[PDB]
């Protein structure tokens, strides 16, 4: 039935804000104080359904940066009023790996991993440069965020000095008219239309696209004094929550329905995205329930998510032994979606009475996660352990596949672009719907293979044959043929690989005598790379987490000659593994 | 002296650091009393920060046409089964004068030694009263004022009429509610019309908040009315409110027993415009504060021992902690307006500032031995009275290094019980500092007028009131 809970041991929140999220990768985020704690997605091949082997839980220090530091608090004032800077919100990018935080001073960073990338900034103002809430574009690669003039900045990228990333300002919109500071508060981007909300709780919509499109802005609610609680999308539907109501909003024909909620105490929204059924989940504290968004709205109960927590707060009943000696609520700290939208993680805890604050450091919680239908899929919305993730939390059922998709059966059903330059080539294969599901059952199968790649790959060397007058080139297509048990190209030279200290020939025969090891003219025996079948003389190797298959780290390669193929391949596969793809760990 | 710790802690803007500059100049001199003439509007150093709940002048807007108050019993005899406060008299030493004050009695100062102070201790049925207040007025009242004292015994509010120039008074209504204990008690000063006082606000311990039109012309001096129901009752099922503050003539926060904290629209009761968790349990106290140069901004400390502001616009992106306490059961927190900080204790024994745009910059003020029981601010004077749980009042200047960035702080007044006889002490006695006794609430009377006055409860129901000088 269920994974078993999650602690999260002495951390604590500065809020019930909601602090988790979960990245395409698999990464779960919860932003605790003073820092990010994080949940390394980790494969195990068993786990007694404990989802303590599916995350591990880690402290993710940062270095926050404050652009406003040396300037002095405006309109604002309680600005830079707290000196050290700590994550307040953290939403990783649906698209790159990659991840912006908004700081308590209203600064929004960039990180790669650990690495801060490019601190956002702009214009003037001050007004104009401290921010309250950031999205990330779900389509192509660019960030908005929102700022105190009522104004959403647009930020884009490459830029590059060498490809590294690096954001810079693209475009505005203003929202509130000139002689008026309330924020923006709310920004949900999705798809091909941006819905963001301000202090005064007017709500504006318009469609960001063709870009060349100085975008038309459109008011979809008046200013009101009910706070938005929060604010989502569905299906070009708007959907917010307040104190005791929820409304929501048809842009498709510009039309609005609201329901009471009787418990008046704010609470979150979860989109059910394959329901084919524009269906939510409204969930608070106290209670729970879905919701259909035809014109009517309408509350049907279920929750599949309260049958289960109820059935855990009742199990706690036992730490208050039945009976109201004692005074209980559960405690929601954070709701997220998984990035595919099949499984649900909560973070949460379960008390009492009037409690004894109990220090910082000493204080833990549970992170739930229940999965929410019956069936699922390999989505591209997710990456890696993220899929084997909900491979996991539905019960080990494998997705629904295409009919007549065998993991044999060719990648781009057989047609390969051959003609595209090499490194779009591999972008088609990587893409290719079949590689997916490949990398995905790789991970519940006993022994990886990428054949149907493989022959993807050799199709594309041998078109260019004339072209194969590299030695590594060589022995690695050599390689290639003798898995694929196919005709290679004939040859005659022998190989020399180096590594800080050493080398070590290879008779070109010798890459087609074993699938797993290559042995040297001086009788060494290694291991194979892997994305290349090249030998491992090594240590600086990359290492898939799932299949183990070890390869080569070419960006620590001075020493060896890689020809076209075999470094194209080496710096396309140098992160992402060709199994599973999972991302590779330095070892 | 102090020009670029002024500009880091409140910021540029000519015009708020010619306020500052006033207050500076005005009360630099005043270590622990003020010259009356600099509190007056043709003053050169007049500076005086109006509280939110001013400004719109509501009325008509929130009470309106058919929420008014209701009906009065007198009969006194009425009264006395139904809030038993007397029996007793209580042995009083003033100086060196033995009085022996029963309920309904006061001592008066300008008949007392050289009788050159103005004031009088006025014993109400002691025991106590929950909190006080001098409703800030100057409409129609030459030199007289009014100022309400919420007393428990179910337990109710007394009303008293008086001069501002001989600090005489007399107590003109005694209304009787069943709200039991009532504090952070203030007028709204946004109600008036004519048809007698103003209107008055409290949280009780029924964890409503409660408003109701006090009312009733000189032609009976004193009567003995019951409240039956208020005008106004901001509520919330399942939660109960335990302190608030105005934003707006129309608009209050407040703080719960849970730890949530709640906008409400006295044009439109009953749904918040938000409510959002912001503590672990118990809020203690919430306080406002407004400036006309920041967006208003709410300070809130609890029983979880933490001390947070927040903006109201959107408090998930503004919430600062100032602090965190050893996490007492009082922690009483006021907005001093001309220094625009909060001023607040801890737990134990110190009173702090801290500016509520500078929350890195708390300031110690005075730290001594007992608990602190209660502190008064004003809109008019940096002056900050507070009375601990030793039954002592101090004076002392906001303007520590807070407008000085390079002393402390005086005793106006230290009751004392006995060791057996049944007599109290007040002690005049000057001392500068580097039960059925302490004090519960002090507070400013705030006016241009009488500007100079205080009062101050201790639990014993001793009410006293000074016009400040050097005896």
């Amino acid at each position: 039935k269920l994974l078993k809970d999650l602690l999260v041991d002495r951390k604590e929140f500065e809020d019930w804000k909601n602090n988790l999220t979960w990245a395409r990768d698999g990464t779960l985020y919860l932003t605790t104080f003073p820092d990010i704690s994080i949940g390394q997605p980790k494969y195990a091949k068993d786990i007694n359904c404990n989802s303590k082997n599916l995350f591990h839980v880690k402290e993710f220090p940062l270095e926050f940066e404050n652009k406003l530091d040396f300037e002095l608090a405006q309109q604002n004032g309680l600005l830079n009023s707290q000196p050290v800077c700590y994550p307040r919100v953290c939403k990783p990018s649906p698209i790159d790996d990659w991840m912006a935080v908004l700081s308590n001073n209203g600064n929004v960073s960039v990180f790669k991993d650990n690495k801060m990338l490019t601190n956002l900034d702009s214009k003037g103002n001050l007004s104009s440069r401290t921010y309250h809430c950031f999205e990330w574009n779900p389509i192509e690669s660019s960030i908005v965020v929102g700022n105190e003039d009522g104004e959403l900045q647009f930020f884009s990228i490459r830029k590059n000095s060498e490809n590294t990333p690096e954001f810079y300002f693209e475009s505005s919109i203003r929202l509130s008219d000139a002689g008026s500071k309330d924020w923006v508060t709310h920004i949900v981007w999705y798809e091909d239309v941006l819905v963001a909300a301000l202090s005064n709780n007017s709500v504006f919509s318009m469609t960001v696209s063709a870009s060349s499109h100085q975008p038309v802005s459109r008011m979809i609610q008046n200013a009101s004094r009910r706070k938005i609680t929060d604010l989502k999308i569905v299906d070009y539907k708007v959907v917010l929550t307040c104190p005791g109501y929820v409304h929501k909003i048809d842009l498709k024909n510009y039309s609005i329905s609201s329901l009471k909620t009787g418990s008046l105490e704010n609470f979150h929204i979860i989109p059910l995205n394959h329901e084919k059924e524009s269906t939510i989940l409204l969930m608070s504290n106290k209670t729970s329930y879905k919701v259909l968004l035809e014109d009517e709205l309408h509350v049907t109960a279920d929750n599949i998510i309260a049958p289960y927590l109820e059935k855990k707060f009742k199990k706690w009943s036992t730490i208050w032994n039945e009976f109201n000696n004692y005074e209980t609520t559960l405690v929601i700290h954070g709701i997220s979606l998984s990035p595919d939208g099949y499984s649900i993680a909560i973070v949460y805890d379960m008390e009492r009475v009037a409690f004894k604050y109990k220090i910082a450091s000493e204080q833990s919680f549970n992170i739930m996660f229940a999965p929410l239908y019956h069936t699922w899929t390999i989505s591209e919305r997710a990456v890696g352990l993220a899929w084997y993730q909900t491979y996991q939390i539905y019960n080990q059922s494998l997705p629904k596949l295409p009919e007549n998709f065998s993991m044999n059966k060719k990648l781009l059903n057989g047609n390969y672009p051959i003609s595209l330059d090499f490194q779009s080539y591999l972008n088609a294969l990587m893409k290719s719907e079949e590689m997916r599901i490949i990398m995905f059952l790789n991970m519940t199968i006993d022994k990886p293979s990428i054949l149907s790649f493989l022959e993807a790959l050799y199709e594309y060397a041998i078109n260019k044959k004339s072209e194969l007058t590299n030695s590594f080139d060589l022995a690695c297509v050599l390689s290639i043929a003798a898995i694929l048990k196919r005709e290679a190209p004939i040859y005659n030279g022998t190989l020399l690989m180096k590594n800080s200290f050493l080398e070590e020939t290879f008779n070109l025969e010798s890459f087609t005598a074993d699938p797993e090891t290559v042995t040297s003219t001086t009788n060494n025996t290694w291991k194979r790379c892997g994305v290349t079948l090249l030998p491992i003389l090594t240590t600086h190797v990359k290492i898939c987490p799932v299949s183990k298959q070890r390869v080569i780290d070419i960006k620590r390669d001075d020493l060896n000659d890689y020809g076209w193929f075999t470094r194209g391949l080496l710096e396309r596969f140098n992160e992402i593994s060709v199994y599973c793809g999972t991302t590779l760990e330095v070892m | 002296s102090a020009r670029d710790k002024i500009e880091r802690i409140y910021g540029l803007n000519k015009e708020k650091l010619l306020l500052l500059a006033k207050v500076k100049e005005g009360f630099e001199t005043s270590v622990f009393d003020f010259p009356f003439k600099n509190i007056q509007p043709d003053s050169p150093y007049f500076v005086c920060l109006d509280p939110p709940c001013k400004k719109e002048s509501a009325y008509n807007k929130v009470i309106g046409d058919k929420n008014r108050t209701v009906y009065h019993e007198i009969n006194k005899t009425e009264f006395e089964n139904m809030i038993k406060l007397r029996t007793k008299r209580l042995k009083l030493l003033i100086g060196e004068v033995d009085a022996e004050v029963s309920t309904g009695d006061k001592i008066e100062f300008p008949v007392l030694a050289n009788g050159k102070r103005r004031g009088f201790i006025y014993n109400v049925g002691g025991t106590d009263i929950a909190w006080l207040n001098i409703e800030e007025n100057t409409d129609i009242g030459k030199d007289i004022q009014y100022l309400a004292v919420a007393v428990s015994q179910s337990s109710c509010i007394q009303i008293f009429k008086m001069n501002t120039s001989t600090l005489h008074c007399v107590k003109v209504q005694t209304i009787v509610h069943s709200f039991g204990e009532v504090w952070d008690l203030k007028w709204h000063e946004g109600c008036h019309a004519p048809h007698l006082v103003g209107c008055l606000s409290f949280v009780s311990q029924e964890g409503t908040i409660n408003f109701l039109e006090i009312i009733d012309n000189a032609t009976d001096v004193h009567v003995f009315k019951m409240c039956e129901k208020p005008s106004l009752t901001l509520s919330l099922a399942d939660s109960l409110i335990t302190t608030f503050d105005f934003l707006s003539p129309t608009t209050v926060v407040c703080g719960f027993k849970n730890g949530f904290v709640a906008e409400f629209d006295l044009t439109d009761p009953e749904v918040p415009s938000f409510y959002d968790q912001v503590h672990d349990s118990y809020i203690l106290s919430v306080s406002t504060a407004y400036s006309d140069f920041e967006d208003t901004v709410v300070s809130t400390v609890a029983v979880d021992g933490y001390f947070y502001i927040f903006n109201p616009k959107d408090i998930a992106t503004t919430k600062t902690t100032v602090s965190r306490f050893r996490g007492s059961n009082l922690v009483p927190v006021v907005y001093c307006p001309q220094i625009y900080s909060y001023i607040y204790s801890d737990g134990a024994s110190s009173l702090r500032a801290v500016p509520s745009r500078a929350a890195f910059a708390v300031h110690p003020l005075v730290s001594r031995e007992t608990t602190i029981t209660a502190i008064g601010v004003s809109r008019l004077h940096p002056m900050v009275l507070a009375g601990s749980a030793d039954g002592s009042l101090i004076i002392t200047n906001a303007a520590r290094r807070l407008l000085h960035g390079i002393q402390k702080s005086l005793r106006l007044w230290k009751w004392d019980y006995s060791i057996k006889d049944d007599k109290y002490r007040i002690d005049s006695s000057y001392e500068v500092y580097p039960h059925g006794i302490n004090i519960t609430c002090t507070k400013w009377n705030e006016t241009s007028a009488g500007g100079k006055c205080y009062a101050f409860s201790n639990s014993a129901g001793l009410l006293t009131l000074e016009y400040l000088s050097l005896e």
